[PDB]
């Protein structure tokens, strides 16, 4: 059940998909990958599978080197991002496909094939072939199929992305029950930023092949490594800055925000290899903008865009000397229009800030619930 | 389920095929006429002047009352024979559908030293001039006999087993269509935990089911018509395949043109029937659903 | 190795196999020897492949042309039989059955090319082939035609071709000579281009074959025909009022068929020979014996002159024999492979107009003595 | 599962069958057939005893057939070829010698025999038809080689003269006895009715020669020609003849003969272009009525569908023969249409283009029906949804048909197009049945035509042409025109 | 082009999955149709895009039937679900496959897939065949396809659901740039619930067939008509508590709850609803509801908590901003403002809000 990545790489030919990549996924942790479209989730959960070829590095499933073992011989299943559905078997028979090359008994097959069935609203469709279903469906097939093959390693591909939000939920439950009901390795492959944040024990965040950054939920939230990282967790994104450092403690850095008041600003953020004079970039995320007026440095520009949720209020701001539009998230329903004048307060304790290089500046302030 | 249409197209569609079907079937509806025709003439009127039925009677077995008084009596067992024409197709379509399929698994799904040599080898090999190999197929058989009676001169088991040489292309035609069934459903087999061979009979056949038919039907057809091969190796005339025995009725100066027409058009009944139920299986969108993307 | 102490013999599909087995049924019961018949399809080719290495069958049933390789390849014994046996025999069909001046078969049955014609439509046939274009033009008036045979196959049109002195190879006095051919000389270009002018006359169509011919006389749409005793059950069938006549002479001399001789061969690897011989000339070329294999079906002509001098009482065989004692023993050479060609193809060329008479001819024989030399 | 140590089992009774049958080929006399066997075999038990030649496991059962039943006949046809194998020479040495060795003269008289019951003991009489004068034996046991003595009589013998049933039965018996006239004479039984002079015509001597004992020349084996020749060599050889490897003259003779030369390359293009334009052909109508048969709006395809394939179920040399009837110039049907409407009577024996095209109607013909089962099952590994993709794109029929349809049905078509165009340039039947490779090509010292394929105008050298049956040449330009489809196929 | 549906049913043999649908979209318009996984949006979808028959009904789409019209020539474009992507084409062939079809101009198609190309940020793989890229890779390749054919009618069937949040942002912008810039009806098949409501101009909730209801954005958000349409538009779920007097303007009820507390609510056995952004803080309110704290889940942006009151067997889910530190086990409280709640009826129909919300 453990499973273990080191120096792991992964070409076609000259392009290069996973470059030495280092995890270490212990027994019964809750581990979810989470990166860009195309930046290499699936090929290691192929690799972890068996289904494709470890270029270079070790893998270690129970400490076993697994490198060179058959698909079979691994002790893992998976949700397909694609379902690869069996077409010409009916629901129940693709979900009893496992256990029917298993010894099962056919007491044992029915009732864990019914039961599984149940907890995915399936129970109706058991007889349809997969040509006869929704793509809802058809995916919840293909998570069924796993679950009823209980197997040491899960690996989950974009399990939930087809289900309505209500449904999407009363999955995760059920995903969130069997892991700690198991108590075995689940790898979960998601773009639900709201999964990410419930389901993981643990997140591992992807870049073009690349380890961004392994923590906690709260701890990628809270704590970006660098600009990539901050601009990957949470939507809407993290808005970003350029600004100028015209002052360095040990314990926080001043910057010069670009606006025609060149007003300057304190974060309780390291000042670890940061020049004065040095271009940086200043992150703050839409949640944390506060309102105009309770607040020590203000914003204030035009109104592009509305968006109005039913629970909240989106407002894009053009800030002058700023290209890039800043969002802003408002509990409640707001009544802007498009065009009047915005003012959003900076909270400098909730500033995050960025070098050169991408790298971030260590935030100082101690947030609720990070270990 | 689509939603269709100008319905112009299939009336002028309904009326190209009509002309096409009458242009084809007339070469054959001549021969029908000759097995109908009294005495043995290949060439006369399409619905003959003079029809008899002696010639079918003698073919299904029946006696025939000429015209000085004598009852002729059949020559031949030509029913027996069309029997043994479909046990030696049949039999041999089962095993050449059999052979090729598996051998084409391994070429399709797995990877070993001189793929390609041996592929192209097969293509290669098989595409040369059987001319002298009469010579050697008897040598073989005649051998063979002593050692395992049931496979050599004189047996149907013999017949069979030298057809279930010519699997090359088979092998290519399988081995193709193998390839256009996405990976990923042996792939969610073999984490299933599938051994290959499961992968190949409870994942992989059952989706490749209507190109196994054709490979069937071509196989059978091949072997109802085939005649140099197994006019060499069955003596016995109880023995005999409708094809083989049929060259009875062709001579040095004459052939029994009625008789042999006759029979021509009985060795494409069975092939009517074995098409027919393979149709079961030529299903399209066995894939359907399957695979995302 | 052939089982020895029995006789397994091989005949065609159309010979009357169950009357040889009834002659070899009374043969058993006379020798204890046990004789087995059998029809295989391509059995002129299926012997030469078993009795090289040792096998087949004791006796084969073929016409006499293709024994001569067989002979060649030492494929048959030689046969002995004395003077007084020699004599039940017409002399002319042993001629036929000779390697190296050797016999080397037994001859059972004469066929040959005769004159068939209908008896309602022409009572008397004619006896010259300069009389057909005149007998044409009276049965045109009348919607009918004179003559349809096989244009197309050399050996249908061969008679009037060497009816004037055309020759496959010169028979010297036993060897046929290999070099010296005979389809370029005066009496095979006199034939042709008599052949041609009935075509060009319109009395005869160019790309006229068997199927044609053969159905355009059951019909009555033809007055006569150039046919063997195998089209003649087809006739009987039709119910149409025939006859079987002498083929007509060109330019007085006697039309010149190709004689089929059917023999019986002893194979050379058999431990039978002696049971053969006497199963061959005492049981089988008899009377009795023949009677047994003509009376399941017939045999036309035969070989034994007692039986043929009965059979003729019948005008239709005597006509077979007729024509065949005047006509041409088919060469029991190889080089006869090359004369087939040739000569199809130069009757084709001289009848399409795609050549003239003169040079296609002139060209089958440097066809035919240069594969002959090469 | 079954038992674990049930495989071994039956892995040790096959490697007793074999070596068991192995040994039972070494014995008597079959080692050609014994040294393929053993590799065969243990290739075959070594795949799937060890787990890890797993994929030649599903390979060689159908190699296995393919070695045996096409590359065995193609090893034995390139054999040949450096022999002279044929009409002539076909006999093995061994088998000519006993030929010759059998070979006999009548060197002294002949007398018809009886045989005559004296108690338990036998009695032998001789007639001499010539002289008239009778001869008769002392009473003799059967079996073995004994010599009896004839004393001239004027008497009957007083048993009756035995069946032939009887001198049948104790045939065996009867040919050992040399029966010696008063004169002095050896005679034996050459029939069941006649005793006489027969002696052996050749006599094998020890350093290999035959020696002929009516004429008294020598004859030596020339194992170069593979003929008896007389002695060094004199200029009369004897037949039979035996098989004898020459090396590569049958090659070479392809490569000799101006003459056999001349048409050749004409005759190339014909042979490649005729098996093209079919292929073309035949998929073409036979991919349109597969993708036509399918489409379900028609109402009558599965009607449709049988009755297109019958040309293929009907054996073709019938078929063949009907089309020889049809496409007669002055009579046949399709001219007899063609006068009516249209008015003109086309040339399809004596034009060569015209018949050049008779054939590839009639050749389309037969094989269309083979190219459309094919594409029948093809065409179901195309997903529905690929077409419903090209609805939304806005593609008609004849869209879908070239855009989709087609690429995706050359790709697998490719190797069955390829051997298609193999199949049909050694085409040798439809022609020799239909054409005979006519109409003439005027001037040809080796006659060829001008629908003549390539094996067509080569078969006419090998088998007729007038020189027996050459097989040593036939396998020779068998294995040029498959080195020349090689080199085609490229 | 305009586009409508009237009385439209569809069955499998008699199992029905379109139940006597009715559908006004103008001209110009982008609607939305949103509904539980298997209600029968994309059998609707495919409906009209003639992939699917229409067993009863009529189909009108430019003002003409369409019903016995072939896909190919209702002028409509779409997006699959399933991508259904030509495989022995690459990226730059597959999208460039729809115009090639209607008059091919060379150098048109090889700008207009580059631009479209560009914004899809497919540029890199234009020479890829489908086989090799990812599942978000494929969707974009199928979301290309339609938008450089440029058709009468768009046709969306769930196009952004393998994309990465922030890459899912920039998509919808490129969608509504691509709206506004043509004005051609768009139909939108979508499970995201920001989706619906930032490019919907008019939401079609559907259910098991039927039409739930037809709205505004904010309409159905504030105004649901039915027990269902409330617990499907917003996530998380909005609550259900089983309520049981009545005025002329307003309804009262009484609280399954142990203090048996009674409030009146603005509106026309029942069911009351309160969403979880609703709820207020505990000292504020007047009405004040308390019980064990069972679930927190800890978003980042917000916190979400899982509350069981007495006798009450469905947790009530309450939203609250920040990061809150509280555990499982705690005993927490919270505010339930009566102008921000629902009311349903026993058999399902909601008694009208009242309140006028912005
Ligand atoms: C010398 C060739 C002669 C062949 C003629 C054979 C004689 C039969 C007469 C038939 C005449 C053809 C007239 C076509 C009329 C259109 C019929 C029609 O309208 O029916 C179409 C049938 O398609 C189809 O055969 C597609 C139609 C194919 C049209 C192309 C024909 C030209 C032939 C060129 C092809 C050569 C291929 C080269 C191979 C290397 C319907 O297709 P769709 O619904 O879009 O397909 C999708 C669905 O089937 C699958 O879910
Ligand atoms: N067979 C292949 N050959 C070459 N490149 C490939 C192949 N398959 C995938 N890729 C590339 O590898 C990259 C990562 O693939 P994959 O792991 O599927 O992405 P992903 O992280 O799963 N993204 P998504 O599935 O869209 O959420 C993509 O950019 C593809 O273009
Ligand atoms: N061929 C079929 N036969 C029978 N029932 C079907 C068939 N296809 C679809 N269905 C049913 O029709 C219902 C609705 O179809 P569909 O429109 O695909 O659902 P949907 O609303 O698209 N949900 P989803 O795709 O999961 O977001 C499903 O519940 C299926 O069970
Ligand atoms: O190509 C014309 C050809 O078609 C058929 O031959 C088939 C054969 O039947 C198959 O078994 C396989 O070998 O392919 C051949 C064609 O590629 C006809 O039988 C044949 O007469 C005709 O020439
Ligand atoms: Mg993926
Ligand atoms: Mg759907």
């Amino acid at each position: 059940a453990s499973v273990q990545l080191q120096n792991v790489t992964k070409a076609w030919g000259e392009v290069v998909v996973s470059k030495d990549i280092n995890l270490d996924i212990h027994e019964g942790e809750f581990v979810v990958f989470v990166g860009p479209s195309g930046c290499g989730k699936s090929t290691l959960l192929r690799m972890i599978a068996g289904l494709e070829t470890i270029t270079s590095g070790d893998l270690f499933i129970g400490e076993k080197r697994m490198n060179d073992t058959p698909p079979a011989e691994r002790g893992v299943g998976m949700v397909f991002q694609s379902y690869a559905l069996y077409p010409h078997l009916s629901v129940a028979e693709n979900m009893s496909f496992g256990l029917k090359l298993a010894g099962a008994k056919k007491e044992v097959i029915n009732q864990r094939v019914n039961q599984v069935a149940e907890v995915l609203q399936l129970a109706h469709l058991l007889d349809r072939k997969p040509k006869a279903l929704s793509g809802g469906q058809r995916q919840r097939v293909a998570i069924g199929r796993t679950l009823v093959a209980e197997p040491s390693v899960f690996l989950l591909d974009e399990p939930l992305s087809n289900l309505d939000a209500a449904l999407r939920v009363q999955m995760r439950i059920e995903i969130s029950r069997l892991h700690k009901r198991l108590g075995r390795t689940m790898i979960y492959v998601t773009h639900d930023q709201v999964e990410a944040m419930t389901l993981a024990d643990k997140i591992v965040v992807l870049d073009a092949g690349r380890v961004a950054q392994v923590g906690k939920p709260l701890e990628l939230y809270h704590y970006p490594a660098d600009r990539f990282v901050a601009g990957f967790i949470g939507s809407p994104k993290m808005n970003f800055l350029p600004v100028k450092v015209t002052a360095t403690a040990i314990d926080q850095v001043q910057v010069e925000l670009p606006m025609p008041n060149r007003q300057q600003v304190w974060l309780p953020v390291e000042s670890r290899d940061v020049q004065v004079g040095a271009n940086m970039s200043l992150g703050i995320r839409p949640e944390h903008l506060l309102p105009s007026d309770i607040a020590d440095v203000i914003l204030e520009g035009e109104v592009q865009v509305v968006e109005q949720l039913g629970n909240e209020t989106q407002i894009h701001i053009q800030i002058p000397s700023i290209r890039q539009n800043l969002v802003y998230r408002q509990n409640d329903v707001v009544l802007v229009e498009e065009g009047a004048t915005f003012a959003i307060g900076l909270p400098p304790e909730r500033c995050h800030l960025f070098r050169e290089d991408g790298t971030a500046c260590r935030r100082l302030h101690k947030e609720p619930g990070v270990a | 389920a689509m939603v269709q249409p100008q319905k112009a197209r299939l009336f002028i569609t309904h009326l190209l095929l009509l002309l096409f079907i009458a242009a084809i079937m007339f070469p054959l509806l001549m021969v029908v006429a000759i097995s109908l025709r009294q005495g043995n003439f290949a060439t006369g009127s399409l619905i003959p002047e003079q029809i008899s039925w002696d010639h079918w009677k003698l073919a299904l077995g029946f006696s025939v009352e000429q015209a000085d008084g004598r009852i002729t009596p059949p020559p031949f067992p030509v029913l027996l024979w069309l029997w043994n024409s479909v046990k030696v197709a049949g039999i041999s379509a089962i095993g050449i559908v059999a052979l090729s399929t598996t051998c084409a698994y391994a070429f399709a799904r797995m990877r070993f030293p001189g793929k390609a040599t041996l592929l192209k080898g097969m293509l290669i090999f098989q595409m040369f001039p059987a001319v002298l190999s009469l010579v050697a197929l008897y040598a073989l058989f005649d051998r063979l006999g002593e050692y395992i009676p049931f496979i050599g001169l004189n047996t149907h088991g013999g017949v069979i087993f030298a057809y279930l040489g010519g699997i090359a292309l088979h092998v290519w035609t399988i081995k193709g269509y193998f390839e256009t069934i996405d990976s990923s459903l042996e792939e969610a087999a073999a984490l299933d935990g599938a051994t290959p061979w499961q992968a190949f009979r409870l994942v992989l056949l059952p989706l490749s089911v209507p190109i196994l038919a054709v490979v069937f039907i071509l196989s059978f057809i091949a072997a109802i018509t085939e005649v140099p091969v197994a006019s060499l190796l069955l003596r016995d005339v109880n023995s005999y395949t409708l094809a083989v025995g049929m060259q009875q009725y062709l001579n040095p100066q004459n052939y029994l043109w009625g008789d042999f027409a006759a029979a021509a058009v009985m060795s494409a009944l069975p092939i009517t029937i074995v098409f027919l139920l393979a149709q079961r299986w030529l299903v399209n969108g066995l894939t359907a659903g399957g695979v995302k993307g | 190795k052939i089982e020895e102490g029995k006789l397994v013999i091989w005949i065609n599909g159309d010979k009357g196999y169950n009357g040889l087995a009834e002659v070899g049924k009374k043969f058993e019961k006379d020798t204890g020897i046990k004789v087995t018949v059998e029809h295989p399809d391509k059995l002129e080719e299926k012997f030469p492949q078993v009795a090289a290495t040792g096998d087949g069958p004791d006796i084969i049933f073929w016409a006499h042309d293709r024994f001569g390789g067989y002979a060649q390849s030492g494929l048959l014994a030689e046969i002995t039989p004395d003077k007084a046996f020699q004599d039940k025999l017409y002399p002319f069909t042993w001629d036929a059955v000779r390697y190296n001046g050797k016999l080397i078969a037994y001859p059972i049955a004469v066929e040959a090319l005769s004159l068939i014609y209908n008896k309602d439509l022409l009572p008397n046939p004619p006896k010259t082939w300069e009389e057909i274009p005149a007998l044409d033009k009276e049965l045109k008036a009348k919607g009918k035609s004179a003559l349809m045979f096989n244009l197309q196959e050399p050996y249908f049109t061969w008679p009037l071709i060497a009816a004037d002195g055309g020759y496959a190879f010169k028979y010297e006095n036993g060897k046929y000579d290999i070099k010296d051919v005979g389809v370029d000389n005066a009496g095979a270009k006199a034939g042709l281009t008599f052949l041609v002018d009935l075509i060009k006359n319109k009395h005869m169509n160019a790309d006229t074959d068997y199927s044609i011919a053969e159905a355009a006389f059951n019909k009555g749409e033809t007055a006569m025909t150039i046919n063997g005793p195998w089209a003649w059950s087809n006739i009987d069938t039709s119910k149409v009022n025939y006859g079987v006549t002498v083929l007509p002479t060109f330019k007085g001399q006697p039309s010149k068929p190709f004689v089929g001789v059917l023999s019986a061969g002893i194979n050379a690897a058999s431990p039978n020979k002696e049971l053969a011989k006497e199963f061959l000339e005492n049981y089988l070329l008899t009377d009795e014996g023949l009677e047994a294999v003509n009376k399941d079906k017939p045999l036309g002509a035969v070989a034994l002159k007692s039986y043929e001098e009965e059979l003729a009482k019948d005008p239709r065989i005597a006509a077979t024999m007729e024509n065949a004692q005047k006509g041409e023993i088919m060469p029991n050479i190889p080089q006869m492979s090359a004369f087939w060609y040739a000569v199809r193809t130069a009757v084709i060329n001289a009848a399409s107009g795609r050549q003239t008479v003169d040079e296609a001819l002139k060209d089958a024989q440097t066809r035919i003595t240069k594969a002959s030399a090469s | 599962w079954q038992s674990d140590a049930l495989k071994w089992s039956v892995l040790g009774l096959l490697g007793l069958l074999v070596g068991y049958l192995v040994v039972l080929m070494y014995a008597q006399g079959e080692y050609l057939f014994a040294i393929t066997t053993l590799i065969l075999s243990s290739a075959g038990l070594y795949i799937f005893a060890n787990r890890k030649a797993y994929a030649w496991r599903y390979v060689y059962p159908g190699m296995a057939g393919m070695g045996l039943f096409v590359l065995f006949p193609l090893v034995c046809t390139i054999a040949i070829a450096f022999t002279n194998y044929s009409s002539t020479n076909q006999l093995t040495f061994e088998r000519a010698q006993e030929v010759l060795l059998d070979r006999s003269w009548q060197a002294g008289k002949t007398y018809n025999f009886g045989l005559y019951p004296a108690g338990d003991e036998w009695q032998l009489a001789l007639s001499d038809g010539e002289t008239g004068k009778n001869y008769l034996s002392d009473a003799f046991k059967f079996g073995g080689e004994q010599k009896l003595q004839l004393k001239e009589t004027t008497a009957q013998p007083e048993g009756e003269r035995a069946n032939l049933r009887v001198i049948t039965q104790n045939r065996q018996a009867l040919s050992d006895i040399t029966a010696i006239l008063p004169d002095g004479n050896k005679v034996m039984m050459s029939s069941l009715r006649q005793f006489s002079g027969t002696q052996p015509l050749y006599t094998l001597d020890g350093d290999g020669t035959l020696t002929n004992n009516q004429s008294g020349v020598k004859y030596r084996p020339n194992n170069q020609i593979g003929f008896y020749q007389s002695i060094n060599w004199g200029d009369e050889k004897l037949s039979p003849g035996y098989t004898v490897t020459t090396g590569w003259k049958n090659f070479t003779r392809v490569f000799t003969d101006e003459g056999i030369q001349k048409p050749f390359l004409a005759i190339f293009v014909w042979t490649v272009v005729f098996s093209l334009i079919t292929v073309f052909l035949t998929v073409a109508v036979g991919m349109v009525l597969a993708c036509l048969v399918q489409w379900e709006a028609l109402r009558g395809k599965a009607v449709y569908r049988v009755l297109l394939i019958l040309p293929y179920a009907v054996p073709s040399f019938i078929s063949i023969l009907i089309f020889k009837g049809l496409f007669n110039q002055s009579f046949g049907e399709i001219n007899m249409m063609l006068s009516a409407l249209f008015g003109v009577k086309p040339a399809w024996f004596s034009d060569p283009t015209t018949a050049r095209t008779m054939l590839i109607i009639v050749n389309t013909w037969l094989g269309y029906p083979y190219m459309m089962i094919l594409c029948m099952g093809l065409l179901k590994a195309i997903p529905d949804d690929l077409y419903e993709a090209s609805a939304m794109d806005g593609a008609g029929p004849f869209q879908n048909f070239f855009k989709i349809t087609l690429p995706l049905l050359i790709k697998p078509l490719t190797p069955l197009m390829i051997a298609s165009f193999a199949f049909n340039f050694n085409n040798f039947v439809l022609i020799q049945l239909l054409t005979n490779g006519g109409p003439d090509r005027l001037g040809t010292t080796t006659p060829a035509g001008y629908t003549d394929l390539l094996v067509n105008y080569t078969y006419r050298i090998a088998f007729e042409g007038g020189g027996g049956q050459d097989f040593g040449l036939a396998a020779a330009i068998a294995t040029l025109i498959f080195l020349l489809v090689g080199a085609l196929a490229i």
